[PDB]
């Protein structure tokens, strides 16, 4: 089963298979670059995380991030679990050198549709990964 | 990852202008960011510049950070150097994984006239000599700036061990003191004519004597 | 304001366990890396461990590495250094950052705290007079100190009634473990042969006091 989410190293695995993918050390340090996972389902069974060949802000995906500017630090930092409300959440972690997979398993309807993001960080590079995930689709 | 080099230490006057280089070894400066911090002694360090060139609340307009990309370096300019600015500089820097610190920087800011140190050397005691201890004293005083290297000759040949020596510490009058030590046997100390302190300030030697009693 | 209030610590033995505390105050204790950096006696800052805000990363340089466990406290808003199996080189003044991991510093700094490994045992000191010598007109003069663990030793001259010219010099670390200082008195050259003059030592670690008059040669 497929990971819905963004692959940001170089490393190819077939241990986690994403959906998109976007190879961080070729973005700029001064690049507002993200990559988007929508979610339009009227039930769910999805695997949702990422690949960061670096740093992950904040510690997702038990948090998560929903910015309200253009900020440098987020510092406005909620939980998924009070930010999806679907009760309980499987969550998931590996690693592979320095890269770093976070995920969490969503299982059923959700009451709102509810966005948010994680931060992959290499050096002064710096990439987002923003999910919406619709109520009714 | 890398390695970030800093001079051990510098030294200028009041009202000049300093510049802290911090090298780093493999890859460009400008990959990472450069933070900067200022530590005195028994005293927490506190943060001077982040990310580059930012400079946090608080800290004067006297410190800038600076990126000079041909040298590979970051730099802490100091302008209107004040007395309160002598203290020991580290900058850092993170690659993914390991967070890296230069070796520090002691910053000196010459604040009285160029003093020579005063050189005072003991013999072994009556008494130390009894208990087959032979210990030789060079008290270093009334030295500014607070840099000597010392040298002891045997006879007067290198001495190669058993000698330590303290490291500069500030006197009341904000110059500076130092001692070395000589550990030897009572058959040591008596087998030669006699053993010399010579101490190396700012390239200026000044050397006592003792022999035997 | 943000205070970090560091705890634990003081005199170890190699092998023994020893865990730091770190109180946070003035922030979102669960939005900050926190990390932990060390001064080792003449040398410069080395990072030790740092941790994410809710422990989903963790480094370590290779030093430490399997030696130390860092981990943190959400509710009672204290970020820990468990250390085991500890070396002499471990001595060191070990601080506590709050970091923002977006921009690879340490915004706010712990008040420092020393932490000491040894085996050497405790040792009075063996005071050795130093009959004097010229600098003439002027005569230095002194008693040596020698051997002891652990510091500090302090010396008086006279009981405290002979104050003037009185410089204490800082001790040494010899290789074993043990110290060696040297306390000196610039006194006028002609009261040599008037005066009675005895340094006092005083070590209380090992609770040995020892007076020893100097006389000339
Ligand atoms: C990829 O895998 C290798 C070996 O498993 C590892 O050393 C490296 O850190 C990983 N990440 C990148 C970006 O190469």
């Amino acid at each position: 089963k497929v990971i819905h989410g963004c692959n940001f190293s170089s490393n190819v695995s077939s241990k986690h298979t994403f959906t998109d993918s976007l190879d961080i050390s070729l973005v700029d340090d001064s690049a507002h670059i993200s990559c988007n996972v929508h979610l339009s389902e009227p039930k769910y069974n999805h695997l949702v995380g990422l690949n960061c060949p670096g740093d992950i802000i904040p510690d997702c995906f038990f948090q998560v991030y929903q910015p309200e500017s253009e900020e440098l630090e987020p510092s406005n930092i909620v939980y998924l679990d009070s930010q999806i409300n679907i009760g309980d959440i499987e969550y998931y972690e590996d690693a592979e050198g320095d890269d770093k997979i976070k995920l969490f398993g969503i299982v059923g309807s959700i009451p709102k549709t509810t966005s948010f993001t994680c931060i992959c960080k290499k050096d002064k590079k710096s990439a987002y990964m923003t999910v919406t995930i619709d109520s009714a689709g | 990852q890398f390695v970030l080099s800093q001079p051990n230490s510098v030294s200028t006057n009041l009202g000049s202008t300093v510049k802290l280089l911090c090298k780093r070894s493999t890859g460009n400066i400008g990959s990472n960011y450069v933070s900067w911090y200022q530590h005195h002694e028994g005293r927490s360090p506190t943060t001077m510049i982040y990310r580059d060139d930012q400079r946090p609340d608080g800290v004067p307009d006297r410190f800038s950070g600076s990126i000079d990309r041909s040298s590979n370096s970051a730099l802490l300019t100091i302008d209107n150097v004040q007395t309160e600015d002598e203290a020991a500089y580290f900058c850092h820097s993170y690659s993914t994984g390991m967070y890296i610190f230069g070796g520090g920087t002691k910053l000196t800011v010459l604040g009285q006239p160029k003093a020579a140190p005063s050189v005072t050397l003991f013999p072994p005691s009556s008494e130390e000599l009894q208990a087959n201890k032979a210990t030789l004293v060079c008290l270093i005083s009334d030295f500014y700036p607070g840099a000597v290297t010392v040298a002891w000759k045997a006879d007067s040949s290198p001495v190669k061990a058993g000698v330590e020596t303290t490291t500069p510490s500030k006197q009341s009058n904000n110059k500076y003191a130092a001692s070395s030590y000589l550990s030897l046997t009572p058959e040591q100390w008596k087998s030669h004519r006699s053993y010399s302190c010579q101490v190396t300030h700012e390239g200026s030697t000044v050397e006592k004597t003792v022999a035997p009693t | 304001e943000v205070q970090l209030v560091e705890s634990g610590g003081g005199l170890l033995q190699p092998g023994r366990s020893l865990k730091l505390s770190c109180v946070a105050s003035g922030f979102t204790f669960n939005n900050y890396w926190m990390s932990w950096i060390r001064q080792a006696p003449g040398k410069g800052l080395e990072w030790i461990a740092s941790i994410s805000n809710i422990g989903g990363t963790i480094y370590y340089p290779d030093s430490v590495k399997g030696r130390f466990t860092i981990s943190r406290d959400s509710a009672q808003n204290t970020l820990y250094l468990q250390m085991n199996s500890l070396r002499s080189e471990d001595t060191a003044t070990y601080y506590c950052t709050r970091d923002l991991r977006m921009s690879d510093y340490f915004d706010y700094w712990g008040q420092g705290t020393m932490v000491t490994v040894s085996s050497a045992s405790t040792k009075g000191p063996s005071v050795f007079p130093l009959a004097p010598s010229s600098k003439g007109g002027t005569a230095a003069l002194g008693c040596l100190v020698k051997d002891y663990f652990p510091e500090p030793v302090t010396v008086s001259w006279n009981s405290g009634a002979l104050t003037s010219g009185v410089h204490t010099f800082p001790a040494v670390l010899q290789s074993s473990g043990l110290y060696s200082l040297s306390s000196v008195v610039t006194v006028p050259s002609s009261s040599l042969g008037t005066q009675t003059y005895i340094c006092n030592v005083n070590h209380k670690p090992s609770n040995t006091k020892v007076d020893k008059k100097v006389e000339p040669k």
